[PDB]
């Protein structure tokens, strides 16, 4: 079974610069096919027959390669391209896909703003931070939940986190201070 | 103008059978093949198989055979996908596409809208729901609701039916170890406008038919 | 019907369209 190991899986790029992403196979194939899938939408076909664009694909996109070397390159990146670009072959059965590379926009370095909600389950909030990497640590009475991160926002290309600390009503009235600590990227210190 | 009309979302029991649909419009299916693709959530695409609508040329992924059964109706122009012994790994979103072989350059030109499938045994659980000096930051105060302990997805959450458009963040739900879903939906207001302008989260859970209007009042 | 839905069997069919 010829499988497609696609790379770089996670990447970031701003507008104007070129973007090249590959999709190598475990055995030599003759053509590579590219599909772009936006969130909550069916995958739209991009490149067919190694280097033939579809109807609505901008001419800035282009493919190339031969054998197991197969890739997709963008002349100058724009904004409405941030999605996953799954690859596929048609040379051998079963037909396999790649795991797709997630494309993100390169925003300016910005730390988030911390906020806490109290149960009247404690909910902590992170708003509009780039990049997406973050570390959340709950501290109930200085003693060390489920995370939730939104997609890259279409207005500012920033992410937002939501950590939901679940605690029973019996253990909620036993302690006092309920804090939420965050360590960001640009910030050289933590918050609470 | 070519479209593929699939079916709606499903919720089956662990081990039961379920069949999906894909009504192709704008063309004759006998002029092409029909392929189904399974996409595990937050993961990649998995090719299921295909069927020749005119006659028997049905292929499947050898790791997918026995579980999948793809049929077709020539006069109805609709492709069907039957599954059996639904498990937690089978919980995924399923698509529908076509391929004209060499004359259509092989690539999947037109895709369906996609169908979401879910497998569990704790069915039809209505959603449970839940502004202070520690919720504000620089003239902007954060407030929201907590939609917890509902099944199955999704739960539409709107604020005042069109108000407070900007600054809204309805986070994707998490699968708690209890078996039920729970998400959050916050919204940012001004310094003292939280108590002046009335804000309310409109949580609507269509599966359980549970429409809940919760009012968020400051502390 | 593999010879019409597979990749390598396209350069072959390209030669039928220029030799018919």
């Amino acid at each position: 079974q010829i499988v497609l190991t696609q790379s770089p899986a996670v990447m970031s790029a701003s507008p104007g610069e070129r973007v090249t992403m590959t999709c190598s196979a475990s055995s030599s194939v003759s053509y590579m096919y590219w599909y772009q899938q936006k969130p909550r939408s069916s995958p739209k076909p991009w490149i067919y027959l190694t280097s033939n664009l579809a109807s609505g694909v901008p001419a800035r996109f282009s493919g190339s390669g031969s054998g197991t070397s197969y890739s997709l390159t963008i002349s100058s990146m724009e904004a409405e391209d941030a999605a996953t670009y799954y690859c596929q072959q048609w040379s051998s059965i079963p037909l396999t896909f790649g795991a797709g590379t997630k494309l993100e926009l390169k925003r300016t370095v910005a730390a988030p703003s911390v906020f806490i909600f109290p149960p009247s389950s404690v909910v902590c909030l992170l708003n509009n931070f780039y990049p997406r990497e973050a570390k959340v640590q709950w501290k109930v009475d200085n003693a060390l939940s489920q995370e939730s991160v939104t997609e890259q926002d279409s207005k500012d290309s920033t992410y937002s986190l939501s950590s939901t600390l679940t605690l029973s009503k019996a253990d909620y009235e036993k302690h006092k201070v309920y804090a939420c600590e965050v360590t960001h990227q640009g910030l050289s210190s933590p918050v609470t | 103008e070519v479209q593929l009309q699939q079916s709606g979302a499903e919720l089956v029991k662990p081990g039961a059978s379920v069949k999906l649909s894909c009504t192709a419009s704008g063309f004759n299916i006998k002029d092409t093949y029909m392929h189904w693709v399974k996409q595990r959530p937050e993961q990649g695409l998995e090719w299921i198989g295909r069927i020749d609508p005119a006659n028997g040329n049905t292929k499947y992924d050898p790791k997918f055979q026995g579980k999948a059964t793809i049929t077709a109706d020539t006069s109805s122009n609709t492709a069907y996908l039957q599954l059996s012994s639904l498990t937690s790994e089978d919980t995924a979103v399923y698509f529908c596409t076509r391929s004209r072989g060499y004359f259509g350059n092989y690539y999947f030109d037109y895709w369906g809208q996609g169908t979401t499938l879910t497998v569990s045994s704790a069915s039809t659980k209505g959603p449970s729901v839940f502004p202070s000096s520690k919720s504000t930051s620089g003239g902007t105060a954060a407030l929201g609701c907590l939609v917890k302990d509902y099944f199955p997805e999704p739960v539409t959450v709107s604020w005042n039916s069109g108000a407070l458009t900007s600054g809204v963040h309805t986070f994707p739900a998490v699968l708690q170890s209890s078996g039920l879903y729970s998400l959050s939906s916050v919204v940012t207001v001004p310094s003292s406008s939280l108590g002046t302008q009335t804000y309310i989260c409109n949580v609507n859970h269509k599966p359980s038919n549970t429409k809940v209007d919760k009012r968020v009042e400051p502390k | 019907k593999d010879l019409l839905e597979l990749d390598k069997w396209a350069s072959l069919w390209n030669w039928f369209d220029i030799t018919n």
